[PDB]
RNA sequence: GUACGUGAAAUUGCUGAAAGGGAAGCAUUGGAAAUCAG
RNA sequence: UUUCAAUGGCCCGUCCACGGACCAAGGAGUCUAGCAUCUAUGCGAGUGUUUGGGUGAUGAAAACCCAUCCGCGAAAUGAAAGUGAGGUGGGAACGCCCUUGUGGCGUGCACCAUCGACCGUAAGAGCAUAGCUGUUGGGACCCGAAAGAUGGUGAAACCAUCUAGUAGCUGGUUCCUGCCGAAGUUUCCCUCAGGAUAGCAGAAACUCAGAUCAGUUUUAUGAGUAUGUAAAAUGAGAGUUUCUAGUGGGCCAUUUUUGGUAAGCAGAACUGGCGAUGCGGGAUGAACCGAACGUGAGGUUAAGGUGCCGGAAUGUACGCUC
RNA sequence: GAAGCUCAGACGAGUAGGCAGGCGUGGAGGUUUGUGACGAAGCCUUGGGCGUGAGCCUGGGUCGAACAGCCUCUAGU
RNA sequence: GCGAAACCACAGCCUGGGGGGCCAGGCAAAAUCAGCGG
């Protein structure tokens, strides 16, 4: 815009990604959420943190208490056993 | 959607009727009452108006509705007069009694300057 | 209400009389010695605010009318509301066919026409 | 005057169908068609759709 | 006019005169010059329905109350002298003595005059 | 600020209501509402819907400015709040699993003086280095 | 009319009008003459 | 329009000096990359299609659609292994009263605080685009300096390139009106030039309807007619945190003042006004006397004046002088 | 024309800088059923009108083929 | 008969006061030629 401009006025004048527990229910489809999550079912979730780019889990925030199965390159020495009352155990990638 | 956003797009500054002059601005189109880029006036601005106009030495009303509003072939609905000119003026103004009747100065002057214009 | 006018004679740019390389136009001096920016004794006198015009009569001809420039009948149907505050001028490159065709309009519609001749 | 300048202009996607959607909603007022300009005082009706 | 405005008037003692002023100058000033400081304006006080509506509280009425209310000196002579919006004066019909700028005393017109203010503003209306 | 900044036509009819509300009633809620929709974006800065559901359970909530969600958050309580826009998640998140979303002009239909409605507001901090 | 579309200004020649005693130019206010409008 | 009369009017730009014989055309803050702020738009814990692929028969270099990735954000901290997250006060709005109201009563967003904890977290706010402005780099607002380098042509000079070489500097920099409007100086840091913090000028976001301020003086003093201090008169709505310009020259006159002498002086501290300002008077005038300026009408003044030039008493009264 | 209308009061110097609103220029998209050999654009004029202003419109003359108002986009303005 | 160039803000009378332009005075008649100061 040089018809809007200061001279036209002027003229004339001189690998570790990071996740955590309160995000960790998302990453999980919508769909299985409404059939996994408040229900007690003898299956569990599988919840592959690594498949959605991240290979670390934190401790940050609640846990809803369906025991899940997460699955990380690594996890948080107070993330793990978050999900341990949970009911659910960190299984780790070889 | 309705008359106001209709509004702040035909009326506001771009329009097929508009002229801006030296100061102000007109309103070109046929089935105005003042002439000017007036809500009150505007009836792609507004809905239901009444205007009259001029053709080969006799006058014409047109009326329009809210539930036909969106059906452009039949909206408005003309009556013709051809009797007289005092007339004109009460064939006019009895048809915008039910009307708000703010706007019957406007109409009953134009039929006044139309009268005037097929005398002169 | 009739018309006064605060000023008539133009506003004409410093020096523009000593040379022909100088407008006739009005420009603003910026030098910080000029006595015209100084407004000395029997200086020019620079345009203000406080020249302009009354409100209610300003873009008015002497007979009280303000000028809408005209170049078919069409816009002349447009002034068949304004006839007693605006007049009908003709726009200088109509030709002369059209031209007749829109004084005869507006002697019938009662709008004066200033040029009409 | 180089050519370099800067000829194309990045516009988000969405606003772009935003704007489509909103030049297609103002397709079918029949009184932003008459500010456009288009003679349509005896058009039967607004979308005006034809037989396939 | 009290002990504080005494060195008030000192300062300045030059650049003002003041002097005592009898019925009739504090009579003529408002009638004629009589302008309330309203919702911060200078509206005139052409009716009394003015000063009631900004000094009704103060039992002050009509332009007479307001007149006797600053005459008297009253209780609520601060709040009536602020509400007056300072009189514009007019130069004086005749003139000032020649030498203006002395102090009145030696023949000048700066400084208290005393009652003479009374036999200036009929000049300066 | 007489006017917004946005050239916005449907926000003008917003404040072209609450103009009429501000000077027509007593309600100190719609000089509140009127101000704030003067105010640039940078000074409505968003709520998200967990901290509204924080807020009501720590009568409808009224917030100018954005509605966005909390994915953190599984489920929603029921709310009915009134904002200038909402993310599409979260209009889901309270419509679907509870209550109802409403806006600034239906807020005037419903109490055209505020009555029992709480005017919220977001964290204003945007960035904040030092 | 080939010194060829339009043909500005500086610049010059004539014609008409006007003023000019060691400046002119401009400004405000009016007269005189010229001219225009409503 | 032209001329005439009355009053007025130093030649413009620039920094005395430099530029200007006259005219027409040309002629200077541009494009672009990065960053920063602000406003708008889209979306929102996301966001960005335009490297590509698909597709487009009618302008197919457009529009339209999309796979995997990737950028920024979604978590920090340590140098690194590694590890890795409240209640009290006010307070915006609402409800509530007693019966108005006041006030009380709840409710308390933002934010501010105190007073608390968790490893910065504490119920995420960004991402993209366009605009404005600022700044840095590119020829970098336009013009302009003495050398040099390469490769040549003559007999060190010459030629075309590098080359739009180098600027701390010189000169110029193009339309109008309106609003607001300074500092012209302390502070410090500082090898060097400067950098500062502050003040003056503004723009946005938030408190009390205040006894909150005041180039003011009082009240009370205490001490030495003065001095400072705290505590009624008068006026005014007073505030604050955040950033962003411009400025840090000098001239004139007063106060003391110590050092001075044919006599000037010499030196500070201090105070103003001019510096950005026309106007009346002083015959003429940078600082003197008046007065701060929208455009006009009438009235009336200031300083200065009333013999004539010259608007206004060849006024009144009492005196002195050849 | 809610960007409007209406009542009221105060204020008007202004460099550095700060701030808003407008006038003109070449091209682009839209619009005006726009102007034009019955004379476009330009140019001239002791012709008129408008605006505080940048500027605009017009009468007459000259002239011969294209031009403009409005909303917006762009700059070798 | 042929025929320049430098140069050119505008010009050109002196005394006194602040220089040729300002203030107060003295004066003030066209057009020109020749020698020649500042």
């Amino acid at each position: 815009p040089t018809h809007v401009s200061k001279t036209r006025k002027l003229r004339g004048h001189v690998w570790r990604p990071t996740v955590n527990l309160d995000r960790l229910w998302t990453l999980l489809p919508n769909e299985a959420r409404d059939k996994y999550l408040g229900k007690n079912t003898e299956v569990a979730p599988v919840i592959n943190v690594l498949q959605s780019g991240y290979g670390k889990v934190l401790g940050k925030g609640r846990l809803p208490e369906t025991p899940v199965i997460v699955q990380t390159r690594y996890v948080s020495r107070r993330a793990e056993e978050k999900i341990k009352q949970a009911g659910g155990v960190v299984e780790l990638i070889a | 959607q309705q008359d106001e956003v209709i509004w702040q797009v035909v009326g506001h500054e771009f329009c097929s009727y508009r002229i801006k002059g030296e100061a102000q601005n007109f309103c070109r189109n046929e089935y105005n009452v003042t002439g000017l880029c007036n809500r009150q006036s505007c009836p792609l601005a507004n809905s239901r108006y009444a205007t009259v106009r001029e053709d080969n030495g006799k006058l014409y009303l047109y009326m329009k509705t809210i539930e036909r509003a969106h059906f452009p072939s039949k909206l408005w609905q003309r009556i013709k007069l051809s009797k007289n000119y005092a007339k004109a003026l009460e064939q006019i103004d009895q048809q915008l009694l039910y009307w708000p009747g703010r706007q019957i100065h406007r109409c009953k002057q134009r039929l006044t300057r139309l009268t005037q214009y097929l005398l002169k | 209400v009739n018309i006064i006018k605060k000023r008539t004679k133009p506003f004409k740019r410093h020096q523009s009389d000593r040379f022909k390389r100088v407008g006739e136009s009005w420009r603003k001096p910026r030098g910080i010695d000029s006595c015209v920016r100084r407004r000395f004794r029997g200086t020019i006198s620079m345009p203000k605010i406080g020249y302009g015009n009354n409100k209610k009569t300003r873009y008015c001809m002497p007979n009280g009318l303000k000028a809408f420039l005209v170049r078919n009948v069409s816009d002349v149907e447009l002034l068949l509301m304004h006839n007693k505050t605006y007049a009908a001028e003709i726009a200088g490159n109509v030709s002369a066919r059209k031209r007749v065709e829109i004084v005869e309009k507006a002697r019938a519609l009662g709008v004066k026409v200033t040029n009409a001749g | 005057t180089k050519t370099w300048r800067k000829w194309h202009v990045k516009v988000n996607q969405n606003e772009k169908r935003y704007a489509i959607a909103s030049a297609v909603a103002a397709s079918g007022v029949p009184s932003l068609l008459l500010a456009r300009g288009h003679r349509i005082e005896e058009i039967p009706e607004v979308p005006l759709v034809v037989d396939d | 006019f009290n002990k504080a405005i005494k060195e008030m008037l000192q300062v300045v003692e030059p650049y003002v005169t003041y002097g005592i002023p009898n019925h009739k100058t504090v009579r003529e000033l408002i009638y004629k010059r009589g302008f309330g400081k309203v919702n911060k304006q200078r509206i005139p006080l052409s009716d009394n329905a003015i000063i009631e509506a900004a000094l009704g509280k103060y039992s002050i009425l009509s332009v007479e109350d307001l007149i006797h209310e600053i005459y008297t000196v009253g209780p609520n002579f601060k709040q009536a002298a602020n509400f007056l919006w300072p009189f514009k004066l007019s130069s004086p019909l005749g003139g000032w003595r020649e030498r203006k700028f002395k102090h009145f005393i030696e023949g000048g017109d700066a400084g208290k005059r005393d009652e003479h203010i009374n036999g200036l503003v009929q000049k300066m209306l | 600020r007489s006017k917004p900044a946005s050239e916005n036509v449907y926000l003008k009819l917003l404040v072209k209501l609450y103009r009429f509300l501000a000077r027509r009633t007593d309600s100190r809620f719609n000089k509140a509402i009127l101000k704030r929709l003067f105010q640039s974006k940078t000074n409505r800065p968003p709520i998200s819907i967990s901290k509204i559901a924080a807020l009501t359970s720590r009568k409808t909530t009224v917030v100018v400015g954005t509605v966005t969600d909390d994915e953190r958050m599984l489920t929603v309580p029921k709310l009915s709040i009134a904002a200038l826009r909402f993310t599409k998640s979260a209009r889901a998140r309270i419509l679907k699993a509870g209550g109802e979303v409403l806006t600034l002009d239906q807020l005037a239909l419903r109490a055209p003086t505020g009555s029992n409605t709480v005017l919220v507001r977001g964290k204003k901090h945007a960035r904040e280095a030092y």
